[PDB]
């Protein structure tokens, strides 16, 4: 992981989530459960669908073609054909083979990027109202039920509503 | 996958440099270590040299008189040894290990014979031994030569079943010497004449010798 | 340094049985970084096991390691012809990285006795001023004692001996002791006798000759 | 060698050369440049 | 008490161009470009090339006296003439489809 | 620096460290010293060794090849040779020259990435138990000896062990 | 945004700033105003100017060239010309078209990178002396006039000078 998401601080991936690529694991008073963030996952797929499209769609330049067509009193010109034909085969193989290898590194890193930005989007909404575990989780200082947590996912979470509940829970431990 | 230099013969006090070229198409990624082995006795680790940075670590046993360098482009390690004694005479192996560290081993070299006795490259004196009165034994005595090896072709490969070539010994004189014998029935003792072909590569000494009963 | 001791130094086991090599460490071994290696005669070492118990790639399941802290054990379940060789443990937890001193594994056999022979010095060797008397022991199993007697007087300090590798087909050893003297000390005496002591013999066998006989 | 040129002969481990355009054999690719050096370490600061 | 993090640096001079910066001084490096040659023409996978010193192909097939046709090499990989070989044809003339025959004879097995 | 490691908040690199590419500088009560993180350095080298391998190994498609062989009554076809041969030379030079320039930027940025992730791995273990200086260092609120600091490198550092020592050191300064 | 700057936490860009690419918006007691960071902007332009240069300058390998010249009893050779000429056109178009698409993604992300590093450079100077809004702004706990704020831009901001002013403003709100 370039952004230190996937290989890094989120050691392993939730196998029980099967809605999207990126998402959340709530464990509050009502119960536990996975819930995938479909909006960020959609932008990733829109992106990847567009990469793959762009790698095929741009090469639309192809026309008619042929094979080999000279007699054995013109072997020199037949060798000039071979040089060119072998030549292109070398170029296209190389360019293709590498293009895959290159666009595959960045494609994987684009996912790292999306996951670290999702974790950062949650982190910035709830500054001191939760505790950064380091396994990429967030322990709440206050009670947050299933109707409260949609606000975190939606991104409509009120800091002032639950400010005093956490702040005065903080000095109790210290 | 690993290659080492050829045999070298130095006088005591004189220094020796040994090259282990790893491969590796590119700059090396693996920490070369070095392990010697004086004939008969076991393995003695010497020093390791990490891949990318060139920093070496040696054993407290040698430290002040051994240095191992690293040539990054060709991916070759070197091994220099200073003020050589009689007991430094040994086979030296390089060993690469699975990554720059260096910790476990995995791929071992070939080796390099290094003799430290200060002797002339004299040919081996082949003398005919006789059988003294079922199954009897007769063979070629190969005395006073330097240095290894000495491969022996009995009848140019015609009789090779039951031949025992003994490993040599260092004399008080300071010269190598070994024996070689073959068991054969009395049916062809005074009938088929047996002759051995002693080689010795470093002097080119080609002198055969007939073997007869007295 | 952390000194490693192996045991036992020689195992005598039949093809099929289990071998159990030990490796004790003078102090604990940092985080289970110990390795085993296998060396056959003439070849360079193989890796067997690293990290105490992890097999290396291209190795049967019969080789398996265990232990931790100070005591380590390498076990081989079904011995086969190819496994009879020397086995070295090394620690590589800290510099300097040391080896055990060789726990060999050899084939077990029915106790066979040595066919003792003797060779006087050749007439052509006495021309060069030195006299070599050879005393051969052929195809035996297992350790032995060879003593020289010149006019029934027990010699010591003027003889050296060489031993072959355990044979391919019958699993026996062969030995060749060589007594070295000047022509001045050879023509001094007459009776030259070689007394062999072995397990397979009920009493000590003696072979001899007198100087200038047919 | 694995390939030849009028000037000399080439090893052909690496994938580009700048020796001579007209070669015989499994040569790498002829490129009109003097330097193709690849980074492995990082920025060296004094 | 402190823990502070950082990255290696040594005494290397080897500059490397990048897409956004030029002449950047970097710790380690690898050459990708083969710049060197042994300067003496060699075998192609065990096969002796046919070297014609003072002689052309035409003069070698026919028995041009001035050069020698003692070359009893029964197999080759490529032919090596010189720029203008001194003995093309003692008796002046022309060779028909010379270039194609040249190509045919360029690599022979037996 | 893309990740703001090397050019950015860690202005300059430790020259005294010669074990690895990335690492630490401890200065506690027992003494000072550098100590390199070999595990992260190994992954970097495994990566770079593999890039360089991949740029050479993938072009293995190359075959037989030749030079020039037409007479001056066929100069048109000799010009067709030239067009093709010069044509490929243009492509390969361009593709090569750029490939280097491109993979060299990302190679440098991969190092930035590794260093910023290492600094982040330390930062997440010790949240309020140390002070983020901004030269990429960490001032401890509590005493941490040589046996304590192996836990930071190893990554086995106990937050609860030294929690009250720091927390109640914090309000002393905050007056 | 890869670095979560531009699309991400800084939703939209200051249109009233027209000095540089990246910059600051002060709103203190004296007044409001935009002020662009010219030093980081210069490095970006130095970089981009160099990318674009490098994509043109490296292809300097171009030579002489021609068009078509065969009779209709040599249509086979004319077809060999077409194959080669169409062949290169395919390669160059593809390589060009993609090169743009690739270098355009990274060019945009280089800007994200520069902005997130600038925000991080400010953030590390003033640790607890200001409040991270999350719109990418910083509310001060203490009064900082126009002469104080040049220190933030310049990067010479004293933590110890305004430490107690903020620290003891913090407990007033925490009731
Ligand atoms: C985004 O999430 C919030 C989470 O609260 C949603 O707000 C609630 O909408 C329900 C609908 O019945 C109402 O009961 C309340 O006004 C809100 N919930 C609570 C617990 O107060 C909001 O509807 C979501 N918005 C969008 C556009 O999807
Ligand atoms: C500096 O680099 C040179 C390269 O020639 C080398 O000889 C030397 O050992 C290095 N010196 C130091 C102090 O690191
Ligand atoms: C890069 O370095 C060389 C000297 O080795 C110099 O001639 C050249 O001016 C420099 N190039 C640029 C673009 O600054």
């Amino acid at each position: 992981g370039l952004f230190g998401a996937i290989a890094g601080f989120i050691e392993g991936g939730w196998q029980g989530m099967v809605d999207g690529w990126y998402g959340y694991h709530h464990s509050n008073e009502q119960g536990s459960g996975y819930a995938a963030d479909k909006e960020s996952t959609q932008k990733a797929i829109d992106g990847v669908t567009n990469k793959v499209n762009s790698i095929i769609d741009k090469m639309n330049t192809q026309f008619e073609a042929v094979g080999r067509e000279f007699n054995n009193l013109e072997r020199r010109i037949e060798n000039l054909n071979k040089k060119m034909e072998d030549g292109f085969l070398d170029v296209w193989t190389y360019n293709a083979e590498l293009l895959v290898l290159m666009e595959n590194e960045r494609t994987l890193d684009f996912h790292d990027s999306n996951v670290k930005n999702l974790y950062d989007k949650v982190r910035l909404q709830l500054r001191d109202n939760a505790k950064e575990l380091g396994n990429g989780c967030f322990e709440f200082y206050h009670k947050c039920d299933n109707e409260c947590m949609e606000s975190v996912r939606n991104g409509t979470y009120d800091y002032p509503q639950y400010s005093e509940e956490a702040r005065l829970k903080r000095e109790e431990i210290s | 996958q690993l290659v080492q230099s050829g045999a070298e013969v130095k006088k005591p006090g004189s220094s020796v440099k040994v090259s282990c070229r790893a491969s590796g198409g590119i700059f090396r990624s693996n920490a070369i270590s070095w392990v010697r082995q004086a004939p008969g006795q076991g393995l003695e680790w010497m020093g390791n040299i990490i891949a990318v940075f060139g920093t070496a670590n040696y054993a407290q046993k040698f430290q002040g008189r051994v240095t191992i360098t690293a040539d990054e482009s060709t991916s070759t390690a070197y091994m220099e040894l200073s003020s050589l004694r009689s007991e430094d005479t040994a086979v030296y192996y390089c060993a690469r290990g699975p990554y720059y560290y260096g910790n476990s081993h995995d791929f071992w070299g070939q080796g390099t014979m290094v003799t430290v006795s200060s002797a002339s490259t004299k040919g081996p004196s082949v003398f005919p031994l006789a059988p003294s009165s079922g199954t009897a034994a007769l063979g070629c005595l190969v005395k006073d030569y330097f240095p290894e090896p000495v491969t022996v072709s009995w009848n140019s490969g015609a009789l090779t079943s039951g031949v025992h070539t003994f490993p040599a010994v260092l004399q008080s004189s300071g010269l190598y010497s070994l024996s070689s014998v073959v068991t054969v029935p009395s049916s062809s003792l005074g009938t088929q004449t047996y002759i051995c072909n002693v080689n010795h590569k470093p002097s080119n000494t080609k002198v055969d010798k007939k073997v007869e009963p007295k | 340094e952390i000194v490693l001791t192996q045991s036992p130094g020689t195992l005598s086991l039949s093809p099929g049985e289990r071998a159990t090599l030990s490796c004790r460490a003078s102090q604990s071994v940092s985080s289970n970084y110990l390795a085993w290696f296998q060396q056959k005669p003439g070849q360079a070492p193989r890796l067997l096991i690293y990290g105490a118990s992890n097999r290396a790639t291209g190795i049967p399941d019969r080789f398996s390691g265990s232990g931790s802290g100070t005591d380590f054990t390498l076990a081989i379940s079904r011995l086969e012809p190819e496994d009879f060789a020397v086995y070295y443990c090394q620690q590589y937890g800290t510099s300097p990285r040391t080896f055990g001193q060789g726990t060999k594994v050899e084939i077990k056999r029915t106790v066979a006795a040595p066919s003792v022979f003797i060779f006087p010095p050749s007439d052509e060797q006495l021309k060069s001023g030195t006299a070599s008397v050879v005393c051969l022991l052929n195809n035996f199993y297992p350790e032995a004692k060879v003593q020289w007697k010149v006019d029934n007087a027990l010699q010591s300090g003027n003889s050296q001996e060489s031993v072959t590798e355990q044979d391919s087909k019958d699993s026996t050893y062969s030995l060749s002791s060589t007594l070295t003297l000047s022509k001045a000390d050879y023509e001094k005496h007459k009776v030259y006798a070689c007394e062999v002591t072995h397990q397979g013999l009920s009493s000590p066998v003696t072979k001899s000759f007198n100087r200038g006989e047919c | 060698t694995k390939c030849q040129t009028p000037m000399g002969a080439i090893n052909s481990s690496m994938p580009f050369h700048n020796i001579h355009p007209l070669t015989i054999g499994e040569c790498p690719k002829y490129v009109k440049s003097n330097r193709l050096v690849l980074a492995t370490g990082l920025r060296n600061s004094p | 008490d402190q823990i502070c993090i950082g990255y290696h640096a040594n005494n290397s001079t080897e500059q490397v161009d990048t897409i956004m910066e030029k002449n950047v001084t970097v710790t380690h490096a690898q050459d990708i470009l083969e710049k060197k040659h042994n300067g003496k023409l060699c075998d192609l996978d065990g096969v002796k090339p046919l070297i014609l010193r003072d002689c052309s192909v035409a003069g070698w097939l026919l028995g041009n006296p001035m050069c020698d046709e003692f070359i009893n090499v029964p197999e080759w990989s490529y032919i090596v003439e010189k720029a203008n070989p001194v003995n093309d044809l003692c008796y002046p003339g022309d060779f028909n489809d010379y270039e194609e025959l040249k190509h045919l004879l360029s690599r022979i097995n037996h």
